[PDB]
């Protein structure tokens, strides 16, 4: 059955994140929940699990205060917080069930993670939140792109006249900036006989600070 | 604790492949060793549980064993479904809790070689008005991912505040890398001209542009 | 209960008496072992004592 | 005693009477047969099984 | 007399410490406890009295 998590969004160092699992179909008494993260680069990491029936709970050899886990047996939910974040935690978390039930220590040969969840990035950085800001470019079929700046958080979405185009649209991924907001650029393949007789327009949307910035690029002589 | 895995194992269609996966005296050899594969941009799943068993809606293709201290799995046809990456998860006492492994990147044994499209784009007037200037030069359809970008001030390698991201796969099995440097727009006005000369393979596109074009 | 046989089995209903059609096979296949197969494809003396 | 020194083995689960105890209780019928099968194959040789 | 062990128990003439699988097993053993079995197969809880 499904058992869709709620992720989270970028966050200052240090704080407290919630994150969620919901559980549905099957009986929420008999099987234990396992939390294990992934990180890009690297592989999956095991924390700890608890039960639906017991307050029972366990960690990983690592982190031992770092990380308190929460049970909502009335709600059918089960809560994790992180407390003091650091820097290499930026990863995917996994809500996993696996078949059978183990409390004790030695028990954990037989448990393997059956029914996997969809898992939501969280993230660690540090910048301010606030709309994109759209910067001008000229050109150097003649290329044309559009820039867009100091963004924050992930994600945008790039739409040209407003939609209107979406021949020769090619976005491009974020890159790491060391003042701790993120950029893009979208750069669109025109023909060099419409550089100037047909002119296009840039556009952008943030849905997280909910703004809406247009623009008219124009190619210089 | 954790388990030793080769990063990148490969075999052509038509035979089968082999992945190892070593361990401790207590990590495998006291324990059961499971083996899980995902899906990119998706959730695990289970493929052999108790060393030999498959659970129902695994073909039989999927074979894996262990012997003494170590374990390995075996798989036959290569051509959809095995290019996905596999995790070697067992349990010890050490960690006290489930250990994976580091991560093995299977592949087949084929893509033509495209030559570098560098445009350096120079900023334009509506930014200059603006008293912003940032040197923008990208670098798209090139493979393989060889490619390195100069910030040339027409006499001398000058790098300071370069924020350099990573090539990505797109839906053509391509890749478009990207590179910005911000700068004082004064200072980008001193300079009489730009070059983006990158070096992918050795195929390097000389793109010198004019501040005013 | 050890068989042995050679007739060919019919999956349908067409009669094969000395033929193999579409739905008509030998019911006797062949391995292959080759050090080119992997650890999972290879022969195993397989003795059980009762 | 003349058993255990023919290569190490790869499966040898026993769904009875222990394999060190064999020589304190005395038989009268035991049977042996052989044969080949792949290493895909070795699982399902067990009783009750398909 | 209570007794609690993980130590690997041997059944060969090769001598097992922190290796199992070809003649060396895991000395426990879990139940498969499930309301779906029967009468035969249901965890009953003991208590002695002495
Ligand atoms: C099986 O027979 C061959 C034939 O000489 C011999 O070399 C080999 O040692 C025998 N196997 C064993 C386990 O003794």
């Amino acid at each position: 059955v499904q058992l869709v998590q709620s992720g989270a969004e970028v966050k200052k160092p240090g704080a407290s994140v919630k994150v969620s699992c919901k559980a549905s179909g099957y009986i929420f008494s008999d099987y234990n929940i396992h939390w294990v993260r992934q990180a890009p680069g690297q592989g999956l990491e095991w924390m700890g699990w608890i039960s639906p029936d017991s307050d029972d709970t366990n960690y990983a050899q690592s982190f031992q205060g770092r990380v308190t886990m929460t049970r909502d047996t009335s709600i059918t939910t089960v809560y994790m917080e992180l407390s003091s974040l650091r820097s290499d935690d930026t990863a995917v978390y996994f809500c996993a069930r696996s078949v059978g039930y183990c409390s004790l220590n030695s028990c954990q040969r037989w448990m393997w993670f059956d029914t996997w969840g969809q898992g939501a990035l969280v993230t660690v950085s540090s910048a301010s939140t606030k709309g994109p800001s759209v910067f001008p470019l000229a050109p150097s079929t003649a290329a044309l792109g559009c820039l867009v700046k100091d963004y924050f958080p992930e994600p945008v979405t790039v739409s040209w006249n407003s939609g209107a185009l979406t021949s020769g649209v090619h976005t491009f991924p974020a890159v790491l900036q060391s003042s701790g907001l993120y950029s893009l650029s979208s750069v669109v393949t025109v023909p060099s006989s419409s550089l100037g007789t047909q002119t296009y327009i840039c556009n952008v949307n943030h849905k997280p600070s909910n703004t809406k910035v247009d623009k008219k690029v124009e190619p210089k002589s | 604790p954790v388990l030793t895995q080769p990063p990148s194992a490969s075999g052509p269609p038509g035979q089968s492949v082999s992945i190892s996966c070593s361990g401790s005296r207590s990590n495998i050899g006291t324990n059961f060793v499971y083996w899980y594969q995902q899906l990119p941009g998706a959730a695990p799943k289970l493929l052999i549980y108790k060393n030999d068993q498959r659970p129902s809606g695994v073909p039989e293709r999927f074979f894996g064993s262990k012997s003494g201290t170590s374990a390995s799995l075996a798989i036959s046809g290569l051509r959809s479904e095995d290019e996905v990456d596999y995790y070697c998860a067992a349990w010890d006492d050490s960690l006290s809790g489930h250990v994976f492994g580091a991560g093995t990147k299977v592949t087949v044994l084929g893509q033509p070689k495209a030559a570098p499209s560098v445009t350096l784009f120079p900023p334009s007037s509506e930014e200059l008005q603006a008293n912003k200037a940032t040197l923008v030069c990208l670098i798209s359809d090139f493979y393989p991912g060889a490619v390195t970008v100069a910030w040339k001030a027409d006499s001398s390698p000058v790098k300071a505040g370069v924020e350099t991201t990573t090539p990505s796969k797109q839906s053509n099995n391509k890749y478009a890398a990207s590179s910005y440097l911000s700068l004082t727009p004064e200072q980008w006005k001193s300079h009489r001209s730009y070059s983006c000369q990158v070096t992918h393979e050795g195929s390097t596109v000389e793109k010198t542009v004019a501040p005013t074009e | 209960e050890r068989d042995i046989s050679t007739e060919i089995y019919q999956a349908g209903n067409k009669p094969c008496n000395g033929v193999a059609g579409v739905n008509c096979y030998f019911p006797l296949q062949s391995y292959g072992f080759r050090p080119t197969y992997g650890v999972g494809h290879q022969p195993y003396r397989v003795v059980v004592l009762s | 005693s003349v058993l255990y020194n023919f290569a190490p083995f790869f499966a040898f689960k026993c769904y009875g009477v222990s394999p060190t105890k064999l020589n304190d209780l005395c038989f009268t019928n035991v049977y042996a047969d052989s044969f080949v099968i792949r290493g895909n194959e070795v699982s399902q040789i067990a009783p009750g099984q398909t």
